[PDB]
């Protein structure tokens, strides 16, 4: 086989699952915003945030929102539509939103690609040349899984909810003890 | 019915809870802001234009035209406000009744015009205007004895307003002119 480096895919789909760029499934049950990818670990280029909430009345969470933060540019995907917020005066990284089945799909020039089916799948792409330089909620992306559970703090726990409730926006927002059934 | 916890993230309405204020964000064009005291203050984009009908006046842009000249009648404010009222289905509340009309408190005008226009209230004096909020701080300083509580709400709306359309005020708050503490 021939020997190049492929794109990388993070996944966010249905009442809190995740598989990180290296591979690892696991549950996380959040209320809060949290930290998807970033490349400000520890300067930095880009953000992808995810908005959970409660949907149901067992305590589970799904995606119901997704912020892009690409330099100053600022898109959002909410309500089956992108909105663009705080375009700035002369830079405006070049990106390119379109429609592909039934999904909808920002591409950027950087080598950024989120791939969203208008609910509460998500698919995250990046370039390789992203390698080991990321963080958040789908791992480093380094080609190795048993360090994709890397706390904000840079400590890598063995729990689902120490690793997940490090990753919060907001400092108010509660912490999770429990995974329902 | 139920209680959040705050910050509140639903994908058409944003509810945050700061230290001094608490904002709500709707994607409908609306923004509230609220001290958890005394003040105030909605902001609304230019979609609702004609049609808004609370105590807030409408909002079609013409100074005192339909809000208190209604049919050739000059509507005076207690008049103005009563008309606003909501009539709960178990309480029955007083309206407030028309006071003797006092001395129009000019023996202090040149208090508030040295204290509000600072050096610390610069780059404002072209963005807000200086007669209504001057106006409001000679009612505060004769209906307020003794004390400082009615004179730094009016000029800490005043800071307010300059920090809303796009400016950036200085302190004004000493040790001696309404201070404020927090810990640490
Ligand atoms: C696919 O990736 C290439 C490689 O980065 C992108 O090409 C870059 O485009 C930006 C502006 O569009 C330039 O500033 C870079 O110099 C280009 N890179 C190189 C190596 O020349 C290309 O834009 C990407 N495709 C799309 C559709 O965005
Ligand atoms: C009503 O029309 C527009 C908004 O609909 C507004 O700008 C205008 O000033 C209003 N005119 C009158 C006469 O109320
Ligand atoms: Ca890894
Ligand atoms: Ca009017």
């Amino acid at each position: 086989c021939t020997q190049a480096v492929c794109h990388g895919t993070c996944s966010i789909y249905g009442s809190g699952h995740y598989i990180t760029f290296d591979g690892k499934y696991y549950d996380f049950d959040g209320h809060c915003s949290y930290v998807a990818v970033q490349d400000y670990c520890g300067l930095g280029s880009f953000s992808i945030i995810t908005e959970n909430v409660p949907c149901g009345t067992t305590g589970v969470t799904c995606s119901k929102a997704i912020k892009i933060f690409m330099g100053r540019t600022e898109l959002k995907l909410e309500d089956k539509h992108r909105v663009v917020i705080q375009r700035d005066e002369g830079h405006h990284v070049a990106y390119t939103t379109r429609e592909v089945g039934q999904y909808l799909v920002v591409e950027s020039s950087t080598g950024i690609i989120v791939i969203w089916d208008k609910r509460t799948t998500v698919f995250i792409k990046l370039a390789p040349s992203y390698k080991g330089t990321v963080c958040g909620l789908c791992g480093n992306f380094d080609h190795r899984s048993n360090n994709d559970f890397t706390t904000r703090d840079h400590m890598v726990v063995s729990s689902e909810l120490d690793f997940g409730n490090s990753w919060k926006e907001a400092p108010t927002c509660p912490d999770v003890s429990t995974n329902p059934e | 019915g139920a209680v959040v916890s705050t910050p509140h993230y639903s994908p058409g309405l944003l509810i945050e809870k700061s230290d001094a204020y608490t904002k709500v964000y709707s994607r409908a064009g609306l923004t509230l802001m609220w001290n958890r005291e005394d003040a105030l203050m909605l902001e609304l984009d230019t979609k609702f234009r004609n049609h808004t009908c609370g105590l807030c006046g409408d909002y079609n842009g013409l100074q005192s035209y339909s809000e208190f000249l209604s049919d050739g009648v000059l509507f005076s404010p207690l008049e103005f406000g009563n008309m606003q009222k909501i009539n709960q289905p178990d309480v029955v509340c007083e309206d407030p009744e028309e006071e003797v009309a006092p001395a129009s408190c000019s023996e202090h005008r040149a208090e508030c015009e040295r204290l509000l226009t600072a050096e610390a209230f610069a780059d404002c004096q072209d963005l807000v205007p200086l007669e209504p909020y001057l106006r409001a701080c000679q009612q505060d300083r004769c209906r307020c004895p003794g004390g400082d509580t009615c004179v730094c709400s009016t000029v800490a709306e005043f800071s307010r307003q300059c920090s809303h359309a796009g400016g950036r005020p200085g302190n004004w708050r000493t040790a001696t002119l309404c201070p404020k503490t927090c810990p640490g």
